[PDB]
RNA sequence: CUUGAGUCUCGUAGAGGGGGGUAGAAUUCCAGGUGUAGCGGUGAAAUGCGUAGAGAUCUGGAGGAAUACCGGUGGCGAAGGCGGCCCCCUGGACGAAGACUGACGCUCAGGUGCGAAAGCGUGGGGAGCAAACAGGAUUAGAUACCCUGGUAGUCCACGCCGUAAACGAUGUCGACUUGGAGGUUGUGCCCUUGAGGCGUGGCUUCCGGAGCUAACGCGUUAAGUCGACCGCCUGGGGAGUAC
């Protein structure tokens, strides 16, 4: 999993209040970081299918979040995707 | 109203769970079943053998009051565990009384050691004690007139498992079971144990502070196979048994009774 | 970083060498700002079964809060070192500073 | 032959045939006998009696060695297990230790398939 | 009638050999939770400890082996 | 099941003790079990079936017991 | 807006997954010692192995595969499945309080992935077991059952295959409707006066009420009472076959 400190850092940056944590953008960021982390793992361990399932799920969740953001507020979404470097 | 609610907490206040409050009035006697009513959901099917004192005949007619015991409720229909154990608490209280003045005095008469301590009997009950407790010194009651009258001065008690060895004559003188399972071990230490349930292959006498013994069917008597242990001994009775075998690992102490 | 608990068993003919080895091990741990919370020479001890034909061996317990690289290094050292017969580096949640039941 | 006071009796008890082997304490076999050797075949040699007689034979064979003390090591499942040791006792050795030495794997090799009868 | 619930231990220790020895057979085997009456959670832990001990030659795998 | 004959112990008694030890071990039983390969499925089936049987013995029979036979 | 859905904090149990180490038992083989005529096998035999010294027994070595006891109608996993011990990387679940986000949800044709065993490809490995095969029995025959051997395979790596009574023969998600006896895993209070007492959550085994059902049975984990979405059925054979 993502280390506590790292998570906190992520929250602080993206979250407006820094106590917020549940902001859509923040959540997305958290997901993204985790995904990035797991890439390294999965390069090594290609047959770790069970673990990869979780990763996939996370990705899906992130996508959903992004979609939600888009309909609600476009500018914010755009900003987020610039920050994280998500192609979509 | 709240008359009933208050009456309920009142009746909670004026009873307790063990055999403590001498409340059941004997409301029908018939051999071989006594029956009381201690303010419980049903009447006890009492044996007659929890109530005859020291020579075999009954002592209590209608209206008489002994407490029984509790904490076990409904096996189908009925209410209690027997009042005779009740009695054990009273015995414990008298034994405890010693502590106050460092000397409990009654009569103790101990002729011989089943397992290394003369047996002492107080009133109806007879207890077994470790070998030293019977005599203050090396006097030995084997030379004393048989089943002699002294008292009991306590030598040793095991405090969890109930074994008490007491001091005859010499008036002037004044996790837990299984780590150290070497006390009753060595080959044949006789014990006094109440049987619990006879499982048609066994009898399950088990007394010594949270253990399990069997005395299964092969010994029990001096007939092997046709015996059926319910016919031959009892239910709920303190008997002659000794270890013959301990496994401290697969907790099976395999006692015997043919001795 | 991560609280490990190590018990290694030395060959009984190398019992006089043990302290030096222990010192060396400690030193390495210290190097990477690693703490060493307890350390207990259990000494010569009768084995329950004869490992590598010998019946006694010299047990050393050692609890360490160190980074995993150093642990790895230690393990490697153990494996190649012929004095140490068995080892058992073994993770733990807390520091566990209080003494072992066989020392007490 | 050198006489020896103390030794081992190894009792290999199979379902089909019992084999008794008296040896010195070090491992070197002194004598042996079998239920198949004792004049029993098929149904007969897979019995306690057969085992006993094998044991007896074995005992007889190691008379010259002059063995008084004896530790028994019992291997495998069979009829020839209790009987054999009794026989040995009768033959007149002081039985010192009675050990079971059945090879029980800690789940290792796959056994052969189950018979369809 | 579990010991570890009453003692209230956080984790069973493989080093505490004496304790382990109560739960192991004369033949070396780990004793069932029916017989000892150990709680399920603790039982597993105990087993693990025993295994660890066996690896460290503190307890024997079996009576016969040498 | 390693055993040593005690000083002035009878042979028969010793034998009996040994037998008891063996029984405790469950060595013979174990041997029997490992004679032939049991498919995992079969093993599972036996275990569950046995359990079911045990359950039946415990509860249904108890229920029966409540009512008298004659 | 916060009740659904999710995020954060602290713990919890776990054969969940991937990778790398290691331990002990047992089988097999090799070398040697002791020892002497049987061993082995079956319903009974024989083939087979044995005086070229087997079987038995002890010592040393090699190598592979699997993990006794714990172990449980126990646990984890979407299913397939997962079981010695240790470490590294890693996914999910649950509880405790709070704090936050503010319907972000449910279902899903096509699509994508994972998917026992056997099977295939290339390269390794090969102890035990064992399709095929061989011999010995049995038999009217015995291309079987039983016995003695025994090669693919089982094991590892990376690909493919894409099916199983892949079953709870029961799609997924949500809500609601009497009870009892357990198991397991949290957690709040209570003199833990003791292994307990009173609750409150998660997962789970059995019995049974109303209701439902052709009956058998299911029964708060529904096969009850309803809603949302999808999948599928339309007499047996021909056929899950042909093109």
């Amino acid at each position: 999993s993502l280390s506590t400190e790292a998570t906190a850092k992520i929250v602080s940056e993206f979250g407006r209040d820094a106590n917020d944590t549940g902001s859509t953008e923040v959540q997305v960021a958290l997901l993204t970081a985790q995904i990035n982390h797991l890439q390294g793992h999965f390069a090594e361990h290609k047959k770790d299918h069970h673990s990869r399932r979780g990763l996939l799920r996370m990705v899906s969740q992130r996508r959903k979040l992004l979609d939600y953001l888009k309909r609600k507020d476009v500018a914010r979404y755009t900003q987020l995707i610039e920050r994280l470097g998500l192609r979509r | 109203e709240s008359f009933a609610q208050l009456f309920e907490e009142s009746l909670k206040e004026i009873e307790t769970r063990p055999g403590s409050i001498v409340r059941g009035v004997v409301v029908a006697i018939d051999k071989d079943v006594v029956l009381v009513d201690a303010g419980l959901k049903s009447e006890s099917a009492i044996p007659a053998e929890q109530f005859k004192n020291a020579q075999g005949e009954l002592e209590i007619q209608v209206g008489d009051e002994v407490d029984v015991a509790l904490d076990a409720v409904e096996d189908g229909f009925g209410e209690t565990l027997l009042s005779r154990e009740k009695a054990k608490r009273h015995e414990a209280w008298i034994t405890l009384e010693k502590a106050y003045e460092d000397a409990e005095t009654v009569t103790g008469v101990i002729n011989g050691k089943v397992k290394g301590g003369f047996t002492v009997e107080l009133n109806g009950i007879r207890a077994f004690l470790p070998g030293s407790l019977v005599d203050v010194r090396p006097v030995r009651d084997t030379l004393h007139l048989e089943g002699k009258e002294l008292e009991f001065k306590v030598i040793k008690l095991d405090q969890k498992r109930n074994n008490v060895v007491v001091s005859r004559r010499a008036v002037i003188e004044s996790e837990d079971p299984w780590v150290a399972i070497a006390k009753r071990y060595p080959e044949g230490t006789k014990l006094t144990g109440r049987v619990t349930n006879l499982t048609d292959y066994g009898c399950f006498v088990e007394i010594e502070e949270g253990v399990e013994g069997l005395v299964h069917v092969s010994e029990m008597d001096w007939t092997n196979k046709n015996i059926h242990p319910s016919k031959v001994v009892n239910v709920g009775d303190v008997v002659e048994v000794m270890v013959l075998d301990i496994d401290e690992e697969r907790r099976r102490i395999s006692l015997g009774l043919k001795q | 970083m991560r609280h490990y608990e190590i018990v290694f068993m030395v060959h009984p003919d190398q019992s006089e060498q043990v302290p030096g080895m222990i010192e060396r091990y400690t030193a390495a741990i210290t190097g990477a700002e690693g703490k060493i919370h307890r350390l207990e020479d259990w000494g010569r001890r009768q084995l329950a079964y004869p490992i590598n034909k010998l019946h006694k061996a010299h047990y050393v317990l050692m609890n360490v809060e160190a980074p995993q690289e150093v642990i790895d290094e230690l393990e490697t050292t153990f494996r190649f070192n012929d004095a140490v017969i068995r080892s058992m580096v073994m993770r733990t949640k807390h520091a566990v500073t209080e003494a072992s039941p066989m020392v007490k | 032959r050198k006489q020896v006071s103390d030794g081992v009796a190894h009792i290999h008890a199979s379902f089909n045939n019992t084999i008794v082997t008296i040896t010195d304490r070090q491992g070197n076999a002194l004598g042996w006998a079998t239920a198949g050797g004792s004049g029993f075949r098929g149904s007969r040699k897979s019995t306690p009696f057969a085992a006993q007689v094998a044991a007896e034979r074995c005992a007889d064979a190691v008379k010259e060695y002059g063995i008084k003390n004896l530790e028994v090591m019992v291997k495998g499942p069979g009829p020839g297990r209790e009987s054999t040791i009794r026989a040995l006792n009768a033959a007149g050795f002081r039985i010192t230790n009675i050990t079971d030495v059945t090879p029980i794997p800690h789940n290792g090799c796959r056994p052969p398939k189950k018979r369809r009868v | 009638f579990c010991r570890f619930t009453a003692e209230g231990v956080q984790e069973i220790d493989y080093k505490d050999i004496a304790t382990l020895k109560n739960y192991i057979t004369e033949s070396g085997k780990i004793v069932p939770s029916r017989i000892t009456g150990t709680r399920a959670k603790y039982q597993r832990q105990l087993a693990r400890a025993i295994k660890r001990a066996r690896y460290l030659s503190l307890l024997p795998y079996t009576d016969r082996h040498q | 099941p390693v055993i040593k004959v005690r000083e002035n112990e009878p042979f028969d008694v010793a034998l009996r003790r040994f037998k008891r030890s063996c029984e405790k071990a469950g060595v013979l039983a174990e041997v029997r079990r490992r004679e032939f390969y049991e498919k995992p499925t079969t093993e599972r089936k036996r275990a569950k079936a046995s359990a079911v049987k045990r359950h039946a013995k415990k509860l249904a029979r108890e229920n029966a017991r409540r009512t008298r036979l004659y």
